[PDB]
RNA sequence: CCCUAACUGGAGUCCGGUGAAGCUUACAUUCUAGUGCACAGUCUAGAGACCUCUAGGGGGAAGUGAAGACCCCGUGGAGC
RNA sequence: UGGGGCCCCGAAAAUUGACGGGGCUCAAGUCGACCACCGAUACCACGGAGUACCGCAAGGUAAUCUCGUAGGAAGGCGUUGUGUUCGGGUCGAAGCAGGGCUGUGAAGUCCUGUGGACCGUUCACAAACGAAAAUCCUGGUAAUAGUAGCAGCAAAGCAGG
RNA sequence: AGCUUGUAGUCCGUAAGGGAGACAACCCAGCCCGUGGUUAAGGUCCCCAAGUGUCGACUAAGUGUUAAUACUAAAGGGCGU
RNA sequence: CCCGAGAAGGGAGGUGCAAAGUGCCUGAAACCUGAUAGUGAUGGAACGAUACGGCAUGAAAGGAUCUCUGGCAUGAAGGAAUCAUUCGCGAGGAUGUAGUACGAAUGUCACUGCCAGUGUCGUAUCUUACGUUUUGAAGAACGGGCCAGGGAGUGUAUCUU
């Protein structure tokens, strides 16, 4: 059970990938929605814009809207999730946003690397606004 | 029923032959597989463009001298004791069994290879083919 | 003439087979050291002198 | 034709009987981009994809038909 | 005011998409240095094979040998038959399907099943002597496919026995 | 001009294996077989074995994360830093 | 003798060492039908090479100090961990412990009954088929649907080595 409150989104996913291949772990992300990410709010809403409308209907990537979903995705990417250590890392990992009702009272750990204070700006926007921007509800 | 006669010169030589050619390859002809008109004998790659005559590793191996068994023990049956074609109760009196053994002609009818069995029993000669 | 007393002429191109000779009334192949029936490329003569 | 509609008979669709042919190295559920002899379903990186069947018209397979009939070359021909 | 580093504007393209992707902001980018580790068939070592030359032979040397198209040279495997030596076979030959063993390999030999009459080997010698391919040739047979056709020019059949 | 025509060297053609995402000829490397070890090139956040490595600065643009290169936009300007 | 409408055909039954059972000797592959083993309706493709596992087989031809699991002796190349000292801004280095313990392999003693192999499937790394024309081929260049058999340096004369 991972705690991603003000943490950042790739460095997260990083240990999360890691851990996973480790492989002997389910790993619950909750707070999904608090997760932060790097540079300027523009950049990264025209970023996200850009990748939320990209495929084809038919084909192309359905990139998710969900807050959950999208750091689900990051974890996935980082990931040789086409092969079976990968299905299984990915079966073995749950993201959620706030707390779903069977983790309250748990413990959490949380990624002291991957902390959003060690950045040394104010740019940064949430994963949750950019879930919201991407038109999703959380 | 007799003790090999075999140095331990020549028992190493012989289990290091075991493991080199426990791990050498079969040396099929490049894509047998994919045709069922191409057979499973060795045909050397001839034409200028083919993977396995460019030596690549993940096609398989070329046939050379390099794979070639210790010159000491080569030949020999897995048993370690040397082989004898017999063709005849003839070629029984030029063997001899303390480090050799025998193996009987495949067209011998029951009649004369009772009697080659027999022959080789009250010798002494290992025989690698025969009934129980 | 083993496999040679045969008339016949290849069909050219433009009909999808080979350019072997074949019958002028049929299209079975003659007279070529591949075709059936034909002659042997390269056979013994009687006029060798083994001697 | 604007602008297509309804109806008739024969096909097609479905059913019983009969019953061929043409493409085909292999595999093949694909989509994007790059690379590669500079026009890739098979390579590289991603994204998608449960399988099987029926009907549909033809996007793609640089679809099939075919040793290009245009251009060049051949110390190749023919006719004039 | 001059000389520099990075960045910015200048900066518009046609299927959705390319830092290889995820992503990364005192870096997971750039610059000046540094440390430790990873990572080849290279290098080292061990055991083995082949080759080159030398040695009568045992054997000796090779850091100064081991990749390879056109091509030259050498040595071998296989089919059919002749001379010659030695043979196998109804107590089951050849051939055929699978498998064990040997050999770098060509291939050889062996075992299981079927078969019903011939088949090898030593030393030499000959060839109508080895196929994966020629829009190759002959034969057999698929996929297409239980599909097209069995309609258009004369739409012809139904009841009873 | 990934154009055409030369010259010196080295390559592909005829060149494996390791690495650049893939890469005829770019880097290590020229290669008989098996095992062990250590390195070359290049890399060490995950995909991917090994650094969320150290020191001193820069960049705020997702610029960049592209040795060579047919694969990488200029002149000009900036009281951006 | 039975079924069948049946001089078809099928079963039962018999002749025959053997159905070899009327283009009938052996009876391949392609192709087709059924069974067995593995896998299978979440799944990525030159169909394979290498290593490790699951399932099935492993009677013959393969092993019986052979297979599995440990101790001891000698151990090439390499070479720790831990601890102490000292240096270094730091990551870390040097020195000693120590060329120690270990380390491919070569022997020996216990221990065990499987192992080599075969079929299929999965996991990890690598490979875009074959021949040809090509400077360059996986090519959206040419050839092949598949299988079997046939299919290409031969003789005379003359010159040269
Ligand atoms: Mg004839
Ligand atoms: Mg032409
Ligand atoms: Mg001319
Ligand atoms: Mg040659
Ligand atoms: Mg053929
Ligand atoms: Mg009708
Ligand atoms: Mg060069
Ligand atoms: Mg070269
Ligand atoms: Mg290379
Ligand atoms: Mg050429
Ligand atoms: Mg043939």
């Amino acid at each position: 059970v991972i705690d991603a409150k003000g943490l950042i989104l790739g460095r997260l996913a990083s240990s999360v990938a890691k851990q996973l291949l480790s492989g002997d772990e389910k790993v619950y992300i909750i707070n999904a929605e608090q997760a932060i990410i790097s540079g300027s709010r523009a950049a990264t809403l025209r970023e996200y814009r850009e990748t939320r409308e990209r495929g084809a209907t038919e084909f192309g990537p359905y990139f998710p809207k969900r807050p959950d979903r999208i750091l689900k995705r990051t974890i996935r990417g980082m990931l040789p999730y086409k092969r079976a250590r990968g299905r299984d890392a990915m079966s073995r990992l749950k993201v959620y946003v706030g707390v779903p009702y069977e983790l309250k009272g748990a413990e959490t750990v949380t990624i002291p690397d991957a902390d959003m204070r060690l950045l040394s700006s104010s740019r940064y926007v949430e994963l949750g606004e950019v879930s919201q921007k991407m038109g999703s509800k959380f | 029923v007799s003790t090999l006669d075999m140095d331990p010169e020549s028992r190493r030589l012989f289990n290091v032959r075991k493991v080199q050619k426990g791990k050498k390859p079969q040396f099929k002809r490049t894509c047998s597989h994919k045709f069922k008109r191409l057979d499973d004998n060795w045909r050397r790659p001839r034409g200028s463009q083919g993977k396995q005559r460019r030596k690549y590793v993940s096609k398989g191996a070329l046939v050379q001298v390099g794979y070639g068994s210790p010159a000491a023990v080569k030949g020999l049956h897995p048993s370690g004791y040397s082989d004898v074609l017999i063709s005849s109760i003839a070629e029984l009196e030029l063997v001899d069994p303390s480090y050799e053994a025998i193996r009987i002609a495949g067209t011998i009818g029951a009649q004369k290879k009772a009697l080659i069995l027999a022959k080789a029993e009250e010798a002494g000669i290992k025989v690698l083919n025969s009934g129980r | 003439y083993s496999g040679m007393e045969t008339s016949a002429r290849g069909w050219g191109s433009g009909r999808g087979v080979s350019h072997v000779p074949r019958l002028v009334n049929s299209s079975r192949a003659a007279r070529v050291p591949h075709a059936k029936g034909g002659r042997r490329a390269h056979p013994p003569k009687p006029e060798a002198d083994r001697s």
